């Protein structure tokens, strides 16, 4: 008995995602913005062709 | 929209749903009835319960083809419906617009070729538990028309993994494909309460069919062995291979050959071949056939036959109990399915406005039973002379005579 | 064009489609019924399911010829239709032009020789599952005429590899040849829902035929062996070849010869030849014949015979259930096929304009059942004296008496 699939994943855009987190929530920012806000502001200011 | 409320888009009506599934049209039935044992039948039924309807459908087709008694019963039952007159009636206390809509639908059904074939194809669901007929939609200007009705094999569908009462097409995916709205006329008669897989009559009739098949095959084999007796030749030590072959051929042909001679040192013993009767086999066949007759048409006229005997009330006696009940049930279920699937798309495509679903016209089969004209014609004059004011509408309706126009 | 919408070209009507296939007319049936075993029959049916209809058609022809009971049943069923009066009626609420067209078509069918043969040839599709009749078109000035009707053997066709419901001629190519429009009258009655290959009644009747054939052959063999007993002679060592031959001839002729003498050193033993009865064989034959009767004509009058018993309602009792249903089904299917294939070309070739397909006249068979004149004639006077205004049209139509002109 078997099931078949013909799909595959995709990598839509690597300029709209981020990884490699040293996640933690000890201090208001000094440990929260370590990753959460770095991703947030980086994406907020990611530049494209034409600056 | 449809009766179930699902959104309806006229774009998808130009092509059949199965057109993009050219793989289905090239398939051939696997004939699972050949070499069928009780264990195989049990496995087939259990697998069908779990959503594998292909094997069950093919087995049912083989069962229908290979049994003459079952086929005759089913054909008689379906032809009973196929011969009934039908009419389209407007809803309760309908208005002039509703009456016009019902009249137009009635005229359209009268002039629609292939209605009898559609009814025959739909009635297959009685035995198979569900019948699907694909629609071909065409536009002759501004009015949609059903170009043709195509009956698709039950082996083309399956069960939804998330729902055991919802059928889906086999599109090579685990979940199948949902049925297109307005693209099918699905008939699912309900003899027993349960899921769609268990709802077929052939599921009830399978075991008697297997019993009869085994009995008939065994009887045929025993008739083949009957006739001459088995006779065994014995030879002494020192008989060469050529003499052994000669003795073997002599024994083989001895039954057909009246006479033969062997040395006194040899011996031939005639042993019983097959001694008994056909009584057990025939008893089993009769039991199975009676079971099939009772299950299909009732145990009052077919299995335990009602016997002869005429009379004015003979029609009622033969019909009302059993036969009338079955006829009315089948006709009503078929009419409900038709009114749901074919009448509604015509009303909501071929006419303006959005009439309420509860007020849609309903197809009605003529279940009127012939009433004794002579007895009742004798009866009326006494009642009317007494003083009773019997309406003429009741008389005209019950006798079948139409009202004057 | 035709009913199916395929373009129609009058150029191809001058010659039959099969004229350029002179190879077909020189073929001879292979008679696959001789030496038929259950395995061979199963292979034949399975191959037919896959598009090899030649062997199936030849087997069906042999089956029809070699079984007297089956042949009698089929002939009776077909002769039932052949004896029905028929008429051509105009469409619903037809106009004067439509009435004239219907009248002209009716006159043309009345004066068309070979109609009965056409109906007989078409009815072969009941057992074979499909019947094809080739048309000969001729021009007697400005009006096309069917010169003759030619019935072509079912062995001349096959299934489309890309479509299991579409028949094609055998032109030595894998895909065959599509049927010419207006060149054939294809009759495909539908006893069971399915593909064309599986739709024949002989497919249902094949197995009982084989059972009966085996039983009859075995009974004939056992009757041949019956009579004298098998008797075996034994001789001592030192018997020469001449004495052996003399003993063998003596044993061979001993059954016919009342008396004989042998040396005390020899011995003759009379062994049982075939001891039993015809009961098993005859039981099997009766079972098969009952199955055939039920499958062909219903299990109320033929197999389980309705027995005697007259009366005013005896006609209804014998007919309405089973016999009337089967008669009406066959007549309606034949009428639909005829109206589709023969009436339409005549209307669209022999008359001007392009009438809409939905308004074409339809051939109707007279299924009117004889109604008791005496009882109803007693009944009317009471009803009319009561006050009911029964229309005279209903009376004239139901009694069979024509309206005054």
């Amino acid at each position: 008995f078997m099931a078949d699939e013909y799909r595959y994943g995709v990598r839509s855009r690597c300029n709209v995602g981020f990884g490699f987190w040293q996640l933690a929530a000890m201090s208001t920012e000094e440990l929260n913005q370590v990753n959460f806000e770095k991703v947030y502001d980086a994406m907020r200011n990611q530049k494209a062709d034409g600056g | 929209v449809d009766v179930y409320g699902n959104p309806i888009r006229t774009q998808q009506l130009r092509e059949p749903q199965t057109s993009r599934l050219a793989g289905l049209a090239k398939e051939f039935a696997q004939h699972p009835a050949k070499g069928l044992t009780p264990a195989k039948l049990a496995r087939i039924l259990v697998e069908a319960e779990q959503g594998n309807l292909q094997a069950q459908a093919e087995l049912f087709m083989d069962m229908e083809e290979r049994d003459a008694h079952l086929f005759a019963e089913m054909s008689k039952r379906k032809r009973a419906i196929l011969g009934l007159d039908w009419a389209v009636e407007p809803p309760r206390n309908a208005s002039a617009a509703e009456k016009a809509d019902a009249d137009y639908l009635h005229e359209l059904l009268l002039d629609l070729e292939g209605l009898e074939d559609l009814l025959l194809d739909a009635l297959d669901g009685i035995g198979h538990g569900y019948s699907c007929i694909e629609l071909e939609w065409a536009l002759q200007g501004r009015e949609w028309m059903p170009l043709a009705f195509h009956h698709r094999p039950q082996s083309w569908f399956q069960l939804n993994p998330e729902d055991q009462n919802e059928l889906r097409l086999r599109d090579n995916s685990p979940a199948g494909e949902a049925l297109q709205p307005f693209g099918w006329i699905i008939h699912r008669p309900r003899a027993r309460s349960g899921y769609v897989a268990r709802s077929g009559l052939f599921r009830v009739l399978a075991w008697p069919y297997l019993f009869r098949h085994y009995a008939t095959s065994d009887l045929a084999e025993m008739l083949e062995i009957y006739g001459l007796p088995i006779r065994l030749g014995k030879y002494p030590p020192g008989t060469a291979d050529e003499e052994k072959a000669t003795l073997l051929r002599a024994v083989t042909g001895l039954g057909h050959a009246a006479a033969g001679i062997i040395p006194e040192t040899m011996a031939i013993d005639f042993q019983q071949a097959a001694q008994g009767s056909s009584d057990p086999f025939l008893a089993m066949m009769r039991q199975s056939e009676d079971a099939i007759s009772k299950a299909v048409l009732g145990g009052t006229l077919t299995s335990t036959t009602s016997q002869s005997g005429g009379g004015a009330f003979a029609l009622g006696q033969v019909h009302n109990e059993v036969r009338h009940d079955l006829l009315a049930s089948d006709a009503r279920q078929l009419a409900a399915t038709l009114s749901r699937d074919l009448l509604w798309p015509l009303l909501v495509l071929n006419r303006p406005g959005s009439p309420d679903v509860r007020r849609a016209p309903r197809l009605v089969f003529d279940l009127r039973e012939q009433a004794d004209i002579t007895s009742m014609a004798q009866s009326i004059p006494a009642l009317v002379n007494v003083g009773l004011e019997i309406p003429s509408a009741w008389v005209y309706d019950k006798l079948g005579i139409p009202q004057p126009a």
